[PDB]
């Protein structure tokens, strides 16, 4: 009963807010709000410490209500309750002005009950719950501002992609229940070991169970509903891309590890659309003129480094890269967020330049941001990428083409989170800026995201160096591990990587700050900034089509009933066919009267 | 016992009918809601409150009552959705009465424990339709009065004769479902007996080529849409089918499942595709509650208790919730005077709450978990991919279509520029909206409590498939 609280404290925040919600001054729902998180954070803390935690509750026969709270879950709850609370301060002082700040803060809370009960959850209709309810929340805040249709259409397209992902999941979950009949992860747990039966179908419901993870984390080919997402305010982006509602993608697979590490081929498709999409928001973000869309892009190459990582089996390293992501990315995201408060929300890049003198404690927060992306060799990023590229090789099915691959990546995020920072920060001025550029209670919290930030890091280091989260990952779930190791050549891989990260940011250095773009950069940034004529094919042969078929079908049901009609009118026509024959002329009538009645006689026989 | 509350609205009915006021509905819908309640509180089983007096003896005719796990909390269901469309109705039109007398009539349609009974409710519960349609409201009145009462009449008769081969087939000596029960159909007589059966049952389901009478009753009601809540009510085809249709004849059903499991997929996914295409809400939400009816429809087709159960549970749900949508924008309408989509953009800035009211109802619509949808769908799903994977999968590229058509029309209803300014709530409506909410949000997240009746009926029903 405790342990629900956790959940409930930001529905009762929610309900407050949303029912009553402006009977409070501006700054109370955010105080509310943040005072539950982190009231959450510690009583999340507590049962942790208190060695774990569990809860069933009646539901429907067959499928109970069961929330697991042990050392996985606690992480992502750990996580989400502190980096909440950082982004309720953030909110608190970036909303401002604004109505709906009750609604906001309502939303916020909802939001962040509803990962709770995604994280907390021993049966996957749990899972879905919280997936849903996340996806909600998610198509509310990103129409924030309703009064603009254009960010409407954003979070319907979310939503839309959202609910095909949890078709997905809704089918995979029929598939483990008609196969066992548990769709208990700890049951589920217990009975998938041993004998394997109709390993097919379980192939099938592990493909349907990522195609739910890919809706949700956007990869490729779903990835197109991320970069709108920059549609609402900078802090619902900090909280979607950096630590809620895409690493669900990775914790789903986690917590599956059982079922996917039995699943060979499936495991090396996910690790081949990790690369992908690794690959696509790399060579696609720099392309972008403006900071949301260029942040949302690596976002897209960072979720495809993870998705990597837990394709070839490394559960814990996918982990980390989600640690140390949540932690730079919503720095990045508040930063970005706090430039455009100093610009009234210009929210551009080539109408940037020259930040730096003018920004004091924001400058610090990008560049210690851009450096933790692009993977400075004494930085979390780089700890995390660089683990994700030794597990490449370490760990099963061979990692070779992907070493190369994620290591390319890695220069490319090195190059474009450079551009990001010089053509934000460097190199020009316009525009206007003069009273209140940074604020104490913005920046403050940002303080705190950048130094965990930095010092994420060394929580997982090489074998001589301790590796405090793999110990911690491996026993709660993903026990079954087969994974070789080195050492000697594992540091000078460490060390090429490196170098390699280095290269890349003084390379974007020198191309970003050239300002002359040749020939080919020109053509390559434009197609960059067009998302790869993606949108331009999906509106082709799918979604206009579709709109053409229930149109279709509608003319069609208009037919149908016109056939209705059609027997309808053949009935009074043989109606008066039938009434034509009495005319009036007795010698008719006779002659019909007689041969009826012989009719009848003959019959009799 | 049973009988009362099967009456109290037909009553009450009829004294504001023919008596005064308008305000007798609201308080009788109230007791209504009670005595319902107070039904579905404490019921240990079937024989709960049962009621047996002889009508015809010679003919085999009893009035037979009694509240199944089924009949329980269909009568709290139809209660509450009555009592709010009695509030909220804002049609003042002083025919609430009908709207009673529709109400009591599906009551003694639910509660029916001999076949005869039922099939006289199930023919009576024409009248009001087309009183209320006629009378009250549209343009084309009476051409979809026609086409409508023609479809439920021309599928009534014959099973009329199916009835009456399924009594006489069998040596049943009375109308009695325990004594019919009692007695099996044979081979190629169920057969014809179920045919009859499934006819009028899938016309009224709405299944996909049976659904022509569907939109344009919904469409010339009165604008208010509490003749189309009672029409959304009237879609009763399922239970028959499982109470009655299938244990009556399974031989024949044998052969026609996967007929009507394709039938009821291909329904679902049509209904929420073309919803998108709908320019207007009567269509719209016509289409939805096509799309439900076949879900249902499929869940109880494919044997699997699961399936069965959540046919049901999704059927009475999606009746509340529809009901509150059409009363809503029947509500908006008197507000307003439009239902077009396009038009009316502002709504949700001048609208505090009626946007949320509006954003919960279709989150129920979509199925979305925690709300009263979910529950149903995915109880449907697991029991239609036990009994064929194609279909069910198929069946459900319909909660896309749901999220597709559900976010475009509340967008572009509520959420885009601001237009002149509306009405925020009226005083009715705010009990309306509450209690809305509150039902939905129980019938949602506790599914545990609600439904314990139907397991066991699911169950057994599904296990009568085999041996």
């Amino acid at each position: 009963m405790a342990l629900l609280g956790t959940i409930l404290l930001p529905l009762l925040g929610f309900a407050l807010l949303g029912l009553f919600g402006k009977r409070m001054r501006e700054p109370l729902p955010g105080v509310l709000a943040s005072g539950l998180v982190l009231a959450s954070f510690l009583l999340g803390a507590g049962l942790l410490l208190s060695g774990g935690a569990r809860f069933q509750a009646e539901w429907l026969p067959g499928i109970p209500f069961s929330l697991l709270l042990d050392n996985l879950s606690g992480f992502m709850l750990l996580i989400v309750t502190g980096v909440g609370f950082l982004i309720h301060v953030y909110a608190i002082g970036y909303m401002g002005g604004d109505p709906g700040y009750s609604r906001f803060f309502a939303y916020f809370n909802l939001f962040i009950a509803m990962m709770l009960t995604l994280v907390l959850a021993d049966s996957y209709p749990v899972m879905f719950i919280g997936w849903e309810g996340v996806g909600l929340a998610s198509f509310l805040l990103i129409g924030f501002w309703y009064k603009n249709p254009q960010y409407a259409d954003s979070a319907r397209k979310a939503f839309i992609v959202n609910r095909i992902g949890d078709l997905g999941f809704m089918l995979g979950m029929a598939i483990l229940w008609a196969l066992y009949g548990t769709l208990s992860i700890s049951e589920l747990k217990e009975a998938m070991e041993g004998p394997l039966k109709n390993p097919d179908l379980l192939a099938l419901a592990g493909l349907l169970l990522f195609l739910g993870a890919v809706g949700k984390s956007a990869q490729i080919p779903l990835m197109v509903w991320l970069p709108d997402a920059m549609a609402g305010p900078t802090p619902v982006s900090a909280l979607i891309h950096a630590a809620t509602m895409v690493t669900a993608g990775v914790y789903l697979i986690a917590r599956s590890s059982f079922l996917y590490s039995v699943l060979p081929d499936v495991s090396y498709a996910i690790a081949v659309v990790g690369l992908l999409t690794a690959a696509y928001g790399a060579l696609s973000a720099f392309g972008q003129t403006d900071i949301k869309k260029i942040v949302a892009y690596s976002t897209i190459s960072q979720l495809g480094y993870m998705f990597l990582a837990a394709g070839v089996g490394a559960y814990w390293v996918a982990l980390f890269h989600v640690f140390t992501h949540a932690f730079f990315k919503a720095l990045l995201f508040l930063a970005s967020g706090s430039v455009i408060h100093a610009l009234g929300g210009e929210q551009d890049v080539r109408k940037m330049g020259g930040l730096w003198k003018h920004l004091p404690q924001t400058r610090w927060h990008a560049l210690i941001g851009a450096l933790a992306l692009g993977g400075l060799p004494l930085l979390s990023g780089f700890w995390s990428k660089d683990a994700i590229l030794a597990a490449t090789l370490t760990y099963p099915f061979g990692g070779v083409g992907f070493y190369v691959g994620a290591l390319l990546v890695a220069v490319l995020t090195a190059m474009y989170a450079m551009r990001w920072f010089v053509l934000v920060f460097l190199g020009e001025e316009r525009g206007h800026h003069h009273p209140h550029e940074a604020p104490p209670v913005m920046l403050w919290p940002n303080h705190l995201l950048a130094l965990g930030s930095v010092l994420a890091g060394y929580l997982a280091l090489p074998h001589p160096l301790p590796n405090v989260l793999e110990p911690f990952l491996k026993p709660a779930l993903a026990e079954v591990e087969a994974h070789h190791l080195s050492l000697g050549a594992e540091w000078g891989l460490i060390a090429l990587s490196a170098a390699v990260a280095l290269l890349g940011l003084w390379a974007g250095f020198v191309f970003f700050q050239r300002k002359v773009f040749p020939a080919w950069y020109l053509a390559f940034e434009a197609a960059s900034r067009e998302a790869f004529y993606v949108d331009r094919a999906y509106n082709a042969l799918i979604v206009n089509p579709l709109k053409a078929l229930a149109e279709a079908l509608f003319y069609g049901d208009r037919g149908l009933l016109s056939g209705y009609f059609g027997l309808g009118g053949a009935a009074r026509s043989l109606g008066q066919g039938l009434a034509r024959l009495q005319t009036g002329y007795l010698r008719v009538y006779a002659l019909l009267f007689v041969l009826g009645a012989l009719l009848l006689l003959g019959v009799m026989r | 016992m049973v009988v009362l509350a099967v009456l109290l609205p037909v009553v009450f009915g009829a004294l504001l009918l023919l008596g005064l006021p308008r305000a007798l509905g609201v308080l009788g819908a109230g007791l209504s809601f009670l005595l319902n309640l107070y039904l579905f509180l404490t019921h240990p089983g079937g024989v709960a409150h049962a009621f047996q007096a002889p009508l015809l003896p010679g003919a085999g005719v009893y009035w037979a009552f009694g509240l199944d796990g089924l009949s329980a909390l269909f009568f709290l269901t139809i209660a509450l959705t009555v009592f709010l469309g009695a509030l909220v109705a804002r049609v003042e039109g002083r025919f609430l009465g009908l709207a009673l007398l529709m109400e009591g009539l599906l009551l003694g349609l639910f509660a029916a424990r001999d076949l005869l009974v039922f099939y006289v409710f199930f023919e009576a519960a024409l009248i009001p339709a087309l009183l209320m349609l006629y009378l009250y409201g549209g343009e084309g009145r009476t051409r979809a009065l026609y086409t409508f009462v023609l479809f439920t009449l021309v599928g009534s008769l014959p099973m009329l004769a199916a009835v009456l081969g399924a009594r006489l087939l069998s040596g049943s000596p009375t109308f009695l479902l325990e004594d019919l029960l009692a007695h099996p159909l044979q081979e190629e007589a169920a057969f014809w007996v179920f045919l009859g059966f499934a006819l009028a049952f899938a016309i009224k389901t709405p299944l996909f080529p049976l659904h022509a009478w569907l939109p344009p009753f919904h469409q010339e009601n009165h604008p208010s849409g509490l003749a189309d809540a009672l029409g959304t009510l009237y879609k009763v085809g399922v239970f028959a089918f499982f109470r009655f249709a299938i244990p009556l004849a399974p031989e024949g059903f044998a052969q026609a499942q996967g007929l009507l499991l394709f039938l009821a997929a291909l329904s679902a996914l049509y209904g929420a595709w073309v919803a998108f295409a709908a320019k207007d809400f009567k269509t719209l939400l016509a289409y939805a509650g096509l799309s439900h009816m076949g879900v249902a429809a499929l869940g109880v087709f494919s044997g699997t208790p699961e399936g069965a159960m959540g046919g049901l549970y999704l059927l009475a749900a999606s009746g509340v919730y529809t009901g509150g949508l059409f009363l809503l924008a029947g509500r908006l309408y008197e507000r307003t005077g439009t239902l077009e989509i396009g038009r009316y953009r502002g709504l949700a800035q001048s609208a505090p709450g009626l946007a949320a009211l509006a954003l919960i109802l279709f989150l129920a619509m979509v199925g979305l978990p925690g709300l009263s949808g979910f529950p149903g769908e995915f109880l449907t799903l697991l029991g239609a991919y036990k009994a064929s994977p194609w279909l069910a999968a198929l069946a459900f590229l319909s909660v896309i279509a749901s999220a597709a058509y559900a976010l475009t029309a509340f967008q572009k209803t509520f959420w885009e520029e601001g237009g002149s300014g509306v009405k925020d709530l009226a005083g009715a409506e705010w009990g309306f909206a509450l209690l809305s909410v509150l039902a939905l949000l129980l019938m949602g997240v506790f599914p545990g409590y609600f439904a314990r009746g139907l397991h066991p009926l699911a169950e057994a029903f599904a296990k009568l498939l085999g041996g």
